[PDB]
This record gives C-alpha cells, structure tokens and sequence, in this order.
C-alpha cells in the first residue's frame, strides 16, 4: 500500500495535463497546460496579489494575464513555467505532498536525452519525490490496449505521431511526427464556420467553436460522396444552440474539419496525412515485423476521437497495404486517456516496483540513471 | 544465544543466523524479484505465462544463485523454476499465475 | 504392407527437404531447410509463444526470427537444428508417428563416418524408428535412371558433385565437389539484373529473382555467339511481370547466369567448371571403366534443370574426350527429385528388406552397424 495507493501518474500534454493515482480508471485531474501572468497590478475581491495563475484560473481570467504554453508540440520548452504546472498538480489539484509519493511521468516520442535528465533533476531535487519513472507516451497507449507490438497513431492538442513499438521498444528511426492536431483543427473549423456566414466575435463565441468540433464533428468515410450528399441536402445538417439562443447551423463543415487530418492541403500544409504517414512509418520498419504493425494500429489521443476515424483509416491503409496483409485499426472508447490509463496499470503493477528510479539511485548515479 | 555467552562471560562471536536466508527472501520480495515480475506483467494486457516466464529468467537466471532451472524428473510433473529455500529445493510450475 | 506402405524417404538438402512414402512417384513434402528463432518476445493472434519455426513458417515470418541453415554444403552442421527439421517432417508434414515406419535417409558424397553414425544415433535413439538406412545421394539418382554404372553430376542448392559409380559402389577417390550451386546462382543473377538498371529493394523483390532464375533462365550452347546475338537484338528478350505491374525485362542475362556454371570466373571463383570437372573425375578413374562413365553422365539436382544444359555438356565433354569415345548425357525431366525417386524405388523394392538396419541390429551392434 506504501506505494500501491501512493503512485502518481502525470501525463503532461500540449493542451491538457491528465493526473491522478495509479490504480484509478481515469485521471483525477484534467486541466489546461497554461500559466498566466497578470498584465496589470490589482486584486480579486478577498484575495491577495497573485503572481501567477495555472490551469483553469488562467483560462477564466485570460483577459488580464499573458497566457503561456510550457509544452510546445509535446516537448517542454519552458522549465520555469513547467515546474509551476507540476506544483499546481501536486499541491492543489491532487492535494498530495509529493515527498512521499512515487511519480510516473510521461514524455514524448523523440524527447531529447537532456530533457528526461532535466525533469528528473526537478522531480528529485526541487519536489523531493521518493522515486519516479518517465514512460514514452505511445508506449503507454499500446500497453493499455493489452499489447506490446503495434504502431500507435497518437494525436492530441499540438502533435501527431506514429510510434511503431516491438516487444516494448519504440523504434526510433521509424517514428513520424506531424505538427497538426486538435488546436490547428479548432482554428480551421473556426474559419469554415465564419466562412459559412458567421461571427465568433466575443471570447464566449471563440471558446465554444471548440465544443462544436468535439460534439458535432465527424470523419466520414467516402468524404467524396459526402460533399455530394451535402448538396442534395439531406437531413445531414446539425444546429447547435450557442451560450444564448443564437442557434447556429452546421451541416456540411462538420466533416470538412477532420478531412483536414487526411488532407493537410486544406490548411496550407504540404506534409503528408495521417494514413500515409501510418504507412510510411511501416515501410521504414523491418520487413518481418510489418505484418504485426499492420494488424495493430492502436489509436490514442483527443483528436482521434472524431467518430468514423477508424473506418476511414481502415480503408485508407487496406488500399495502400499489399492484399496479402491483415489490416486492423484498434480505437478504444477511453482513448482520450489511453496514455494515462497505460501508466496507471503499469505503475500499479506488481512487477514495476523494480524499475522505479529511487533517490538512492539518483543521489548516487546523477540524472543519467533514469535517462537509460 | 548471545545473551548467555554474555551472561556467562564466554567468548563466542557469531553472525546472525537469519542472514543465511536473506538471499532467498530478497529474490522473492525485492523489486526486481519474482513477485514484481509477476505483478508487473499482470499489467500487460497481452502477456502470457510464457511471457512472464522469460522475464523471470532473463533477469534472474545465471545472475542469481537461489534461482535455478528445474529438474523436470523424479516425482515432479513439469518444468519452470526451482528455488532454494532453507528446507530445500522447490520446483515451481507457473501456469495460471498471471 | 506392414512396411510396403510404411517406408519413409527423406532427402535432406542444403536448401530443400524432399519427403514422402516409398511407393509414391514424387515427394509428398518439399520445404525449406531452415529453423527460425524469434528475435523478440510476442505472439501471433490466437497462437501461443513459439520457440522455433521450421520450413515455410520460418521463411514467411523471416523478419522477426534469426534464420539458420542446418546443412552447410550438403553436410549436417547443426544437429540440434536438424533434429528440429526431422521432427517437423514426420509429425507435421507427413503427420505420421515415426516409431512404426522404416525410414530411408540420404547423405552426401564423402559424408564423414561419424555423421552417418550420429544420424543413426538420433533416428533410433530419439525418434525410435523400427529400422532405417542411409543411401548416398548420387547413387540414388543413378539408380532412378535405371543404371548402376555411370557418373552423376549432382547440383542443388549449396553443393555440386561428380560421383563416379561402378556396379553400385561410388568411387571415393574420383568424387569432386564444387561449392557453387543454385544459391550462388540466384545471387549472381540478382547483381546482373540490378546492374541492368534495377532494384530489388523490398523482400518481395528479393525472393522473386529466384523465380525469374527458375522460369526464364537458359544454358545456351555457343554462349559465345549468343552474346553476339543479344547485340543485334532479336526477339531473344523476356519480360516478367513482378508481384505488381512493374514489368521487368531480361533479355540477355537470362543465360549469363547459367554460363556461371561453366565459367566460375564470372563470380570470382578460381575453381574449374562443371564440364571440366566431369572430365577430371573421369581421368581419375580406372582406364577400363572410362568408356562406361562417358556414355552415362546422369544429371540430377534443381540447378541442372536450366534448359540446354545437357546440349552444352554434351558438346563440352565430346570436345575434351578422345574421339574413339561415346559421350552420353542423360538428363531426365523429373531430375529435381531423382535422388528421392531412386530412394522410393529402392526402399519399396522386394529385395531391400534384407538391408534395413533394425533396432535389433542397433541395440546389439552400436551405430557402427549401419555405418558399413
């Protein structure tokens, strides 16, 4: 129990932090990855002067603060502001003292060696956690779907990745990163919806375009004769009621937004798209392992939640793969937390105890120890 | 014991008798020990008894003395791993464990 | 019937195993002589963890296993891996229980005494066959062409041999071995075909160069004025369609590949070639037997199947042999299984029963018994 209860799992994202206790089924804490700094001197009624704001209080009060994102494209870019988000996570969100909890953290696919050593330096030397561990994100997603070999298409708020994993070892030279994700996708909907003849003028109009994207957006299979369908004008249309009455209608654009993930050309991107990239990762891997990867395309991440994403991907890679092959696109329902759940499982596991980096290992080996 | 030799005044030095067993215990209860490997694999949605087995070996075999590969014959029924407990050698079958 | 039906014939090669029942006209089982060992831990869907793979499942899954060849140049080099190929042959390929079937096996030309004793030790002591027998390969090939004196040019996947046989006894001191065969020949085509301006890049490109060699390769007679012919560019060319559309053309190289068997110099080999070697075997034999050997050049083996091999050899040795001599190059159509068929005949024969080594002979005489 000492640490059975006690292991923490913190998944640091570009848009959201997911956090909680190893053992739980889902994150106890989910909140924006921002750190707000007040543009002016003054106070809220009853509070003192605050130097900084994190998560939702930074989002809610955004009009008087300069908002900053510590993690650009999955990589920690500002370490002063990240130590601020961690502090908030332990002390306010989970309300635990960190110096008696083992902490499993996550990093990104080709996270620079030096960063994995730096967050270890900050975990052990400024938070004084007993022990910690850094798992790679795609690797926890795979594992949370039971398996050990497969290829994960991972897509969240600032990055998309393909991480081919074989008997647990993520394959460095076959990993692909595509910098277009849910953030890019909300801003494109924004324009095709203002372009539908609308105005997201106040900040209460801006924010909810993102809630339109999440609730009403679709990834149609045969996106071709779906536009064609749009035109005959079926009961395909969908009206959403705004903060007030102002019933906005979205028929068609509803799927023009996730067609951006297959066609980056919709947004002036010259890069290849999700399905081709799944494939290219795969023809960059060893030959003998390619049947395995093809029958185990595990999807994880908030942006892979658009319904019919899996069917489109299913047919997208069948028709690029040699017919002798078995294609299989696994997309679980909890996928917006796969990464986290994979960490919860792993860290609560009976056999993981012997991989925890302890302060004994650290004080004796330097940050190098956990770096592997 | 040591109290007597202290009470009487005899001059006898000796090491804790427990110590002899610490070897076996660590192998089971310590972090990269049996249980752990056992309880980790339980987290792998697609692990096998066989999987578990290998993990057990790759990590303890040859490196650990109390750890041994079975003697499959005598009155025993199959092979997986023997341990060297104080009472003797126990031949363990790993099947269903996971 | 007890054993009329029941005799097995297993011909162990460097590339292929040929197996089946004495009596049949051709091998019931033909498959690669490999044993694959998985490079990583994991499973196929629905199967358990497999320690090993043999034959075609090792070839098909080669990307995740380390492939190994038990027979190097016709001689068994790894006995752990050979007992694995035998096991597979009896139990999976022919699906028989070995302990009630007499087994005729084959060995190579100057197979070390100790090996013939070792495979007997493994046949009787780990497979518990009732009786067995080891025939020499060239000797079964000859016999399958009806005769008892002749010289066999035997050529398969890893070795070429010349085995002069007189009234059944293969002549030890006149046997020649040339380590260049069909394996060497596929890799040379490979280069003269990439050198034609091509790329056998993926493993589905590699494998089929071998199917090009088998289908389209030729041994031209007057290989001299065949290159000359190539240049005037006749309708000598030949295009093969790849796994996909990619129609590859092979005009000329088509015969430059089997000209390697007469000119080893094409491949940085300093050894003499097939025809000279036929001849040298022959001027190493007794004088009185040389007219016999010359009128009975029996060919066997997968690599002697190249059309026009016999005509080139016909003229190759006529023009080296004294004109008073009759040359005669027998090359039957079933020659890729001569060896096996000779065993099928012999072992189903009415008179062979009294040469079978029985467990009675063995348990009483030691491996020495069958060694002769």
């Amino acid at each position: 129990d000492e640490d059975e209860t006690t292991a923490l799992v913190c998944d640091n994202g570009s848009g959201l932090v997911k956090a909680g206790f190893a053992g739980d089924d889902a994150p106890r804490a989910v909140f924006p990855s921002i750190v707000g700094r007040p543009r002016h001197q003054g106070v809220m009624v009853g509070m003192g002067q605050k130097d900084s704001y994190v998560g939702d209080e930074a989002q809610s009060k955004r009009g008087i603060l300069t908002l900053k994102y510590p993690i650009e494209h999955g990589i920690i870019t500002n370490w002063d502001d990240m130590e601020k988000i961690w502090h908030h996570t332990f002390y306010n969100e989970l309300r635990v003292a960190p110096e008696e909890h083992p902490t499993l953290l996550t990093e990104a696919p080709l996270n620079p060696k030096a960063n994995r050593e730096k967050m270890t330096q900050i975990m052990f030397e400024t938070f004084n956690v007993p022990a910690m561990y850094v798992a790679i994100q795609a690797v926890l997603s795979l594992y949370a779907s039971g398996r050990t070999t497969g290829i994960v298409l991972d897509s969240g708020d600032g990055v998309t990745h393909n991480v081919p994993i074989y008997e647990g070892y993520a394959l460095p030279h076959a990993i692909m990163r595509l910098d277009l994700a849910g953030r890019d996708l909300t801003d494109y909907l924004m324009k095709i919806l203002t372009e539908r003849g609308y105005s997201f003028v106040t900040t209460a109009e801006r924010e909810i375009v993102r809630d339109i994207k999440e609730k009403l957006c679709y990834v149609a299979l045969d996106f071709e004769n779906e536009m064609a369908t749009a035109a005959s004008s079926s009961s395909l249309e969908k009206s959403y009621e705004l903060p007030d009455g102002q019933v906005i209608t979205i028929g068609n654009e509803r799927f023009r937004c996730p067609e951006t993930l297959f066609q980056p050309s919709f947004i002036g991107m010259e890069s290849a798209g999700i399905h081709e990239t799944t494939y290219n990762s795969i023809m960059k891997c060893d030959i003998d392992i390619r049947k395995d990867l093809y029958a185990n395309n595990v999807m994880s991440g908030g942006t892979t939640m658009y319904p019919g994403i899996a069917d489109r991907m299913q047919k997208e890679i069948t028709a690029l793969a040699p017919s002798t092959m078995k294609i299989k696109i696994i997309a679980p329902p909890e996928r917006k937390y796969s990464v986290w759940i994979g960490g919860s499982i792993l860290a609560s596991l009976s056999t993981f105890q012997q991989m925890w980096i302890t302060k004994q290992e650290y004080d004796e080996a330097g940050p190098s120890i956990v770096h592997r | 014991e040591q109290e007597e030799y202290k009470k009487e005044g005899i001059e006898w030095e000796f090491i804790d008798f427990g110590m002899d067993l610490a070897a076996c215990i660590e192998l089971i209860e310590k972090p990269m020990g049996i249980f752990s490997i056992l309880e980790e694999e339980c987290m792998f949605p697609k692990a096998t008894d066989t999987s578990f087995k290998n993990k057990l070996y790759d990590e303890h075999l040859g490196k650990s003395n109390n750890f041994q590969k079975p003697k499959p014959a005598k009155g025993k029924a199959e092979a997986h791993f023997s341990l060297v407990h104080y009472a003797g050698t126990v031949d363990y079958n790993i099947s269903g464990w996971l």
